[PDB]
């Protein structure tokens, strides 16, 4: 499903970015 | 996914994992 | 796609590079 | 495209993905 794909890709990207931000150093 | 945040992104990250970065 | 590969990717890459340091 | 970033983001995405692919392991 197109929108499911989009929001899941967004969630994945966002979650990675959040972890990599929280890493801080 | 095939509009925005394209497969290339996921593929890049998968390649980065495969390369043994994380 | 009108807005392909969003600022979020750049922010991710930046934070990745920061986290990596190297 | 008028939105800006796109072509450079794409170029960087491709270049980095290719560089990472050359890691081969």
């Amino acid at each position: 499903n197109l929108v499911s794909g989009l929001i899941e890709a967004r969630k994945y990207l966002e979650q990675l970015h959040r972890k990599l931000k929280n890493c801080k150093v | 996914e095939n509009r925005e945040v394209p497969p290339g992104f996921t593929a890049l990250i998968k390649t980065l994992r495969k390369c043994k970065i994380i």
